[PDB]
RNA sequence: AAUCGAGAG
C-alpha cells in the first residue's frame, strides 16, 4: 500500500519503498540521509516514504486460502 | 469447485445437502470463492 | 540524540513476524486490565472466586412436606459450586470469530451442583444441574484465548494484538459499561432535602453507608434523623423499604445495657448538654414505646415476628432465629456473621457522627464528589446478577414444590425420579437470560442490587475507530437517573478528580459532564488485599483496642479498617500512625501492608469533615501511581487518600516541607486520546474536547482481521501514516498498529474565498492521487427460517430452476446458489435467489439500499444444532468506496473540523518556490476565534520533521516559556534552510504573480470523518400526506415555526401551496353511486332523484385530513355546524 | 407501527 504517486507534487515514489527499506536496514544510516540518497528533496515527496505504515504485512497474513 | 472451507481452507462442492459438513473439517462455516468473471472498471 | 523516533524497522519486523513471547506495548494490557481482573476474580479467587462464595451465602431455601407440632420433611435446597465450560462440541474447542462469522453468541456453559437434603444431614442428593450457556468474556479466564502469544492469536483468525472485555452476543460484541457509586464501608453524611420530605418531623440530615458483603453485594443502611429527637434506622429489602427504631437494633445486636450505649455515644463528653439530652430523649422514647421488650431474646423474637413474610421466612423458624437472621443479613452486611459485637460498635460510631452533623461539628460530604465515589466493574455486576438469578431459580423450584403440594399431592422428597420431575418443570435458561440482559441492558431483579438505574447497562461498543473502541473500555458513567436530572452542579469538574478522571475527555452535548473517562495509567484494584494482619501491626503502634476502652466523638481519631472500628487515639498520634504506615507500605519488607492500600487520615478540622484515620483494603477502589519523595519509589494513592496529600505536579516545583509526592510524567493525569492530541497545552479546552469527541468519529482503521469480521459498518481508511508530530506514548500504546489520518501539506491562507467560517478546500489532483480513500464495509443477514418453526421445514430454499424465472438475472445473480463475489450491485439488483415451492417458483431479494456497492465476502453459516437441512442462512458483505466529495468533514487534531468546500484544480491552486502545491487549504480567520495555537505549532514541527527526516514529539508540558516550541522548531527550519517562521513565499495559480506576503505553509495530521444526506421528492409515497423517511422517498415536514414564518412575510399563497396543492344541506359524507347508466349522484342519508337522502352536494376544495377528522369526530359523537358556504 | 440507543445540525 505504498502510495504510488506523490500526493502533492506527483513524483513517483512507489518503487522507492523497498529501496528505502534496504538502505535503512542493510546499511546503517538515518532517515534523512536515506531519503537524500534515495533522491527526494521536497517534503511533499518525503512524506510518503518517511511515514507510511506498511499495513499489508499485518493485514496480509490472515490469508483464507492457505492452511494456518 | 467452490465454497472454501474457511477452517481447513479446502475447495469443495455442495449436493443440496450437508452444506455444513466440510469433509476434512466438518466446520459449519463455508466461504465462497471468487471465480473467473469479467469485471469492468474505471481507473479513476 | 533524537527526542522521538519512527522505529520503522521495528514496525516492519513486528508486522512480518508477530511475537511468540510476551506481547509488546504492555500498557494496553494494563489498560483493559480492570474488566479482565473483575471477570477472573469472579472465579479465580482464594475460595471459588466470588461465585462460590455468593452461591454459598445465597441461603437455605426450605419447604416442608405435608406429612401428618411436626409437619413433614424439609428440602434444604442449596448450591455447592459453579464451574467453567468454554468450548462447544466428540468434544472440540471453539475459538472466537466463531459466532462472529456465524453472527451469533459466543457463550460458554454453566455447570451447577445443588443439594436435596431432606432434613439435617440425613439424605443428601447432590446432582450436577447445568443451566444454559453463560456468555463468557474474551481474553478472560473462561476463553480459549486466555494466555496466547500474539503469533498464536494471528494463527487463530484473531487480531495481531487483540484485547477486549466485550461479550460476543448475536455477533454484536457488547460490553458492560462501568458505573460509579458510593464507597464500600464508609458512613457519609447527607443533607439532602428528600430525607426531610420522606415524612413529617423528618430532617435533612442522615448518615448513609453502602455496605457490601464479601461477595460484593450492596446493601444500603440509612439513618434518618427526626426533628422530635429520635433516630430511625432505615434499610430496604426486596423492592420496598422497611424502617425501624435505632435503639431497637442497638439492643438486639448484643446483650448490652443502656449505660454502655451512653458511653458509646458519648465518651468523656458528659459535660456536653445537647448530646446528653438528645440521647436521654432517645432512651426514654424507646423505654416508653416498648416496655415489654426487656430481654435481648425477647427483642430478637419481636424482630422475628415483625419480619416474617418480609424476609420470606419459613414457617418452621423460631422468632429468635428469624431476628438473628435479619440482623445478620440486612444491617452492616460488610461485617459479616459473628461480627455483631462490632456491628453494635459501628452504629455507636455512626450515631455520634449524626449528632455531630446535627450540631454542625462536622461538615457534610458530597455524594458526587470523588472522595466518596467508587466504581463497580463489569465483572462484579455480572456476578451479582448471576447470583440473583441463581437465588431466583432456587425460589422457583421451591415454588414448584409448593404448587405440587397444593394440588399434585404426589410427593416423596426422597426420590430421584421425583427430583427429575421437579427439575424438568422449571427453567434452566440462566445463561439465556444472562444473554438477554447483555443484549438489552434491562436489569430485572427482586432486590434491585441497591442500584438506581433500571434500563441500560450494556453498550454496543462499536469499533468505528480504534480510538473509539479503546475508549469504550475507559468510560465511567454516573447514572441514567442523573442524566434525567437537570441540576448543573453534578456536572462540575471537581478538583478531587485530579489524577483519576480525564479533565478533557468528555462528550459534548446532552451527556456532557457525565461520561467521564479514567486517566491513563489509572488502575482499579479488582482484588481484596491481604488485610488480615493489618490490625495486628496497627496494635503494635500506639493505639487502644476498640473494646477495652470507650471513647467516641470527633475529639479522638477513630481508626478503622474497611469498616471495622479497631482503635481510638489522639489526632497527633493518628497523624504519626498514618505517616509511619506510609513509610512501611512504600518501604516494602513487611508481610502485610500491600502497596495498593488506600489509607486516609482526616486531621481534626474546625467545622470540617469528620476526623479519624481510615484504611481501605478495598475491592473496586480507584488507584493511581505516584512517586514518593522520602524514598523515590512508586506509591499508590486513591481518591479519598489524595485530598489531604501534598502532591507536586513536577519535581521542579517541589517546595520544602509542603510536599511528599510528585506524579512523574505529569501527562499521566489525562485520557489516552487526550494524550494523543499534539500540544494540548497550547489549545483551548473546548477545542481539546472537540478533538477528543472528533477522534472517536474518525474514518478509522478498525483492525486487520477485517477479512472475517462480518458487522454492520466498519469505515475502513485505505491508507494511513504515522504523525510526523506524533506525541510520545503514541508508539508506547501500540497505536501505530492502528494508524489513521494522513500527513497533509497545509497552507494557512485565505486564497480561494470558498472558505470563511470553517470550510476547507482539497487539491483536486491530490484527491485524484488518492489523498483519502476510506471505504465502507457493511454486512446483512439473509435467511428464510425467520418464519420457519422447528418441526416444519420450509418449501423454499436457495437456488432457482425449473421455472420461468426472468432472464438477465445471471448478470450478477449467476450461480447455482449465490451471486459472484466480484460484482457491482446496483439498486434493485438481485442479491440472492431462493427457489420456493409454496409458490412453486423462485423469488429473489432486492438490493434495497442507496449507493451501488461491490460484494466483498459471502459466507455460509451453519446451524449450531445438527440441523443439516439445506442451509437457509447466508451472510454477505458489501464494499462501498467512499471517495471524499465536497461537504465531507475533514479535521485536524485540534477540533478544527471543516467540510470540503470544493476540489480546487491543481493548476489554479497556488504554488510555492519549490513547486509544491498544497493539498489542504484552511482559512486563517478560524484561529482568532478558535484559538488553537497547536495547529500552528504542529504545522511548524511537521515541516521541520519532514525536512530533517526525524520524528517530532508533541507532549504537553515539555516546553517551558524559556524553551518556546516556536523557537525550537525555528532553529531546525533555519538550519534546514527554510523560513524561520515557516512563511514560505508563494505564487498565485491564476495570475501567476507573487502573493503580497509569504504564506504560512506546513504539514499537519488530518483525519477524515464519517459524516458524509441529500433528499428530494416530487410524487410517490403518501391521512394522504407524504410518508416520513429519507430512505422511504418521503418528504419534509413544514413545522409550526415554518408556518409562522410563512405568515410573518404575509405570503398567503405561499402558505397555501406549502400546506396544500360536501353536503350542501347538512353542512357536515355520502354520494357517487350511479346505478345503471346514469351519472354519479348524491344520496346522503344525513340529508331515485333524492331517495330518503338528498340531492344537495357539490365539489369543494379541502384538505384530505379533513375527512379523517370528520370520521374521528363521528366516532367521537361530536358534530358542529360546519357552515358550508354557498355557490 | 411503536419503544430504546447512537448521534448530527
Ligand atoms: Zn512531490
Ligand atoms: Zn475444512
Ligand atoms: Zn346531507
Amino acid at each position: 500500500i505504498v502510495p504510488v504517486r506523490c500526493f502533492s507534487c506527483g513524483k513517483v515514489v512507489g518503487d522507492k519503498w523497498e529501496s528505502y527499506l534496504n538502505l535503512l536496514q542493510e546499511d546503517e544510516l538515518d532517515e534523512g540521509t536515506a531519503l537524500s540518497r534515495l533522491g527526494l528533496k521536497r517534503y511533499c515527496c518525503r512524506r510518503m516514504i518517511l511515514t507510511h505504515v506498511d499495513l499489508i504485512e499485518k493485514f496480509l497474513r490472515y490469508n483464507p486460502l492457505e492452511k494456518r | 469447485l467452490k465454497y472454501i472451507c474457511a477452517e481447513c481452507s479446502s475447495k469443495l462442492s455442495l449436493s443440496r445437502t450437508d452444506a455444513v459438513r466440510c469433509k476434512d473439517c466438518g466446520h459449519r462455516i463455508l466461504l465462497k470463492a471468487r471465480t473467473k468473471r469479467l469485471v469492468q472498471f474505471e481507473a479513476r | 540524540a533524537r527526542t522521538a523516533d519512527f522505529r520503522t524497522l521495528e514496525r516492519e519486523s513486528r508486522f512480518i513476524n508477530p511475537p511468540k513471547d510476551k506481547s509488546a506495548f504492555p500498557l494496553l494490557q494494563e489498560a483493559v486490565q480492570p474488566h479482565i481482573g473483575s471477570f477472573n476474580a469472579l472465579t479465580e479467587g482464594p475460595d471459588g472466586g466470588l461465585l462460590n462464595l455468593g452461591v454459598k451465602d445465597i441461603g437455605e431455601k426450605v419447604i416442608f412436606d405435608g406429612k401428618p407440632g411436626y409437619l413433614g420433611n424439609k428440602l434444604s435446597v442449596s448450591v455447592e459450586q459453579v464451574s467453567i465450560a468454554k468450548p462447544m462440541s466428540v468434544e472440540r474447542k471453539v475459538y472466537p470469530s466463531e459466532s462472529r462469522q456465524r453472527l451469533t453468541s459466543y457463550r460458554g456453559k454453566l455447570l451447577l451442583k445443588l443439594k436435596w437434603s431432606v432434613n439435617n444431614g440425613e439424605e443428601n442428593l447432590f446432582e450436577v444441574r447445568d443451566c444454559g450457556g453463560l456468555p463468557v468474556m474474551l481474553q478472560s479466564n473462561r476463553c480459549h484465548l486466555n494466555k496466547m502469544s500474539p503469533y498464536e492469536l494471528v494463527q487463530h483468525k484473531e487480531e495481531s494484538d487483540e484485547i477486549g472485555g466485550y461479550f460476543i452476543v448475536n455477533g454484536i460484541e457488547k460490553l458492560i459499561r462501568m458505573l460509579i457509586v458510593q464507597r464500600r464501608n464508609h458512613p457519609m453524611a447527607i443533607i439532602r432535602p428528600s430525607f426531610a420530605n420522606r415524612g413529617a418531623s423528618y430532617s435533612h440530615y442522615g448518615i448513609q453507608i453502602r455496605s457490601v458483603r464479601p461477595d460484593q453485594t450492596s446493601q444500603t443502611n440509612v439513618l434518618h434523623y427526626l426533628n422530635d429527637g429520635q433516630v430511625t434506622f432505615r434499610f430496604s429489602w426486596r423492592k420496598n423499604e422497611y424502617l425501624v427504631p435505632v435503639v431497637m437494633i442497638l439492643k438486639a445486636l448484643c446483650h448490652t445495657s443502656d449505660r454502655e450505649i451512653f458511653d458509646g455515644i458519648i465518651g468523656n463528653d458528659v459535660k456536653d448538654s445537647f448530646l446528653t439530652d438528645r440521647l436521654e430523649l432517645l432512651l426514654r422514647g424507646f423505654k416508653k414505646r416498648y416496655p415489654h421488650l426487656q430481654n435481648r431474646t425477647q427483642v430478637l423474637q419481636y424482630l422475628g415476628d415483625k419480619f416474617r413474610v418480609v424476609f420470606q421466612a419459613s414457617p418452621d423458624q423460631s422468632d429468635l432465629e428469624v431476628g438473628q437472621e435479619v440482623l445478620d443479613r440486612i444491617v452492616l452486611v460488610h461485617l459479616g456473621k459473628d461480627g455483631s459485637q462490632d456491628k453494635f460498635r459501628m452504629l455507636l460510631f455512626m450515631i455520634r457522627k449524626l449528632y455531630s452533623l446535627v450540631a454542625g461539628e462536622c461538615s457534610p460530604d458530597n455524594p458526587d464528589a470523588t472522595q466518596h465515589q467508587e466504581v463497580l466493574l463489569g465483572g462484579f455486576l455480572y456476578g451479582m446478577i448471576l447470583k440473583e438469578k441463581i437465588d431466583e431459580y432456587l425460589q422457583n423450584i421451591i415454588a414448584q414444590v409448593r404448587m405440587d403440594i397444593n394440588r399434585g399431592m404426589a410427593i416423596n422428597f426422597k426420590d430421584k425420579r421425583y427430583m427429575s420431575r421437579v427439575l424438568m418443570r422449571v427453567n434452566e435458561n440462566i445463561g439465556s437470560k444472562m444473554q438477554y440482559f447483555l443484549s438489552t441492558g434491562n436489569l430485572v431483579s427482586q432486590s434491585g442490587l441497591d442500584l438506581q438505574q433500571v434500563s441500560g447497562y450494556t453498550v454496543v461498543a462499536e469499533k468505528i475507530n480504534f480510538y473509539r473502541f479503546i475508549s469504550h473500555f475507559r468510560m465511567v458513567h454516573r447514572g441514567s437517573f442523573f442524566a434525567q436530572l437537570k441540576t448543573t452542579t453534578v456536572r462540575k469538574l471537581l478538583p478531587e478528580s485530579w489524577g483519576f478522571l480525564c479533565p478533557v475527555h468528555t462528550p459534548d452535548g446532552s451527556p456532557c459532564g457525565l461520561l467521564n473517562h479514567f486517566a491513563h495509567k489509572c488502575r482499579i484494584s479488582t482484588q481484596q488485599s491481604d488485610v488480615s494482619r493489618i490490625p495486628s501491626i496497627l496494635y503494635s503502634l500506639g493505639v487502644a483496642p476498640a473494646s477495652h476502652t470507650f471513647a467516641a466523638g470527633p475529639s479522638l481519631c477513630c481508626v478503622q479498617i474497611d469498616g471495622k472500628i479497631i482503635g481510638w487515639v489522639s489526632h497527633e498520634q493518628g497523624k504519626i500512625i498514618a505517616d509511619t504506615l506510609r513509610y512501611w507500605k512504600v518501604e516494602g519488607k513487611t508481610p502485610g501492608l500491600p502497596i495498593d492500600l488506600e489509607i486516609g487520615y482526616v486531621p481534626p478540622s474546625t467545622r470540617g469533615q469528620y476526623p479519624g484515620l481510615y484504611l481501605f483494603g478495598g475491592h473496586s477502589r480507584m488507584l493511581r501511581p505516584v512517586r514518593y519523595l522520602p524514598l523515590d519509589k512508586e506509591d499508590i494513592v486513591g481518591p479519598f487518600e489524595q485530598v489531604y496529600m501534598n502532591i507536586a505536579v513536577t519535581p521542579q516545583e517541589i517546595q520544602n516541607n509542603v510536599h511528599t509526592h510528585v506524579e512523574f510524567t505529569p501527562t499521566n493525569i489525562l485520557s489516552i486520546l487526550a494524550n494523543l492530541t499534539p500540544f494540548s497545552d497550547f489549545n483551548q479546552s473546548p477545542r481539546n474536547m472537540y478533538q477528543c469527541q472528533m477522534g472517536k468519529q474518525t474514518m478509522g482503521t478498525p483492525g486487520v482481521a477485517l477479512c472475517h469480521r462480518s458487522d454492520n459498518k466498519l469505515y475502513r481508511l485505505q491508507t494511513g501514516q504515522t504523525p510526523i508530530v506524533k506525541a510520545n506514548l503514541y508508539d508506547d500504546y501500540g497505536m501505530d498498529n492502528f494508524p489513521n489520518g494522513f500527513n497533509a501539506v497545509v497552507a494557512v491562507i485565505s486564497y480561494t474565498g470558498y472558505d470563511m467560517d470553517d470550510a476547507m478546500i482539497i487539491n483536486k489532483s491530490a484527491d485524484e492521487r488518492g489523498f483519502g480513500y476510506g471505504t465502507m464495509y457493511k454486512t446483512e443477514k439473509v435467511d428464510l427460517a425467520l418464519n420457519r418453526n422447528r418441526g416444519d421445514p420450509i418449501t423454499q430454499h436457495f437456488g432457482f430452476g425449473n421455472d420461468e424465472w426472468p432472464k438477465e438475472w445471471l448478470e450478477k445473480l449467476d450461480e447455482d446458489g449465490l451471486p459472484y463475489i466480484g460484482t457491482y450491485v446496483e439498486e434493485g439488483d438481485p442479491i440472492c435467489a431462493y427457489f420456493d415451492d409454496t409458490l412453486n417458483k423462485t423469488k429473489i431479494k432486492t438490493y434495497h439500499s442507496s449507493e451501488p456497492a461491490y460484494i466483498e465476502e459471502v459466507n455460509l453459516i451453519g446451524d449450531e444444532s445438527n440441523k443439516f437441512q439445506e442451509l437457509q442462512t447466508v451472510s454477505i458483505k458489501y464494499r462501498i468506496r467512499r471517495t471524499p466529495q465536497i461537504g465531507d468533514k475533514f479535521s485536524s487534531r485540534h477540533g478544527q473540523k471543516g467540510v470540503c468546500s470544493r476540489k480546487w484544480p491543481t493548476i489554479d491552486m497556488p504554488f510555492s518556490e519549490t513547486g509544491i502545491q498544497p493539498d489542504i487549504i484552511i482559512n486563517p480567520h478560524a484561529f482568532p476565534s478558535r484559538m488553537t495555537i497547536g495547529m500552528f505549532v504542529e504545522s511548524l514541527a511537521g515541516k521541520a520533521g519532514a525536512l530533517h527526516g526525524i520524528a517530532q514529539d508533541s507532549t504537553p508540558w515539555i516546553f517551558n516559556e524559556d524553551d518556546t516550541p516556536a523557537d525550537y522548531f525555528g532553529e531546525q527550519l533555519a538550519k534546514a534552510g527554510y523560513n524561520y517562521h515557516g512563511n514560505e513565499p508563494m505564487y498565485s495559480g491564476a495570475t501567476g504573480e507573487e502573493l503580497r506576503a509569504d504564506i504560512y505553509v506546513g504539514v499537519v495530521y488530518y483525519q477524515r470523518l464519517r459524516h458524509m444526506k441529500f433528499q428530494v421528492r416530487s410524487t410517490g409515497p403518501v391521512t394522504m400526506q407524504p410518508v416520513k423517511g429519507r430512505k422511504r422517498h418521503g418528504g419534509i415536514r413544514v413545522g409550526e415555526m415554518e408556518r409562522d414564518a410563512l405568515i410573518g412575510h404575509g405570503t398567503s399563497f405561499l402558505l397555501q401551496d406549502r400546506l396544500l396543492n360536501v353536503c350542501r344541506e347538512c353542512g357536515s359524507t355520502q354520494q357517487s353511486v350511479p346505478r345503471i347508466g346514469s351519472i354519479s349522484t348524491v344520496c346522503c342519508r344525513r340529508c331515485d332523484s333524492q331517495i330518503v337522502g338528498g340531492n344537495e352536494t357539490t365539489t369543494v376544495a379541502i384538505p384530505f385530513v379533513l375527512k379523517y377528522l370528520d370520521s374521528e369526530l363521528s366516532a367521537m359523537g361530536i358534530r358542529l355546524r360546519y357552515n358550508v358556504e354557498p355557490k
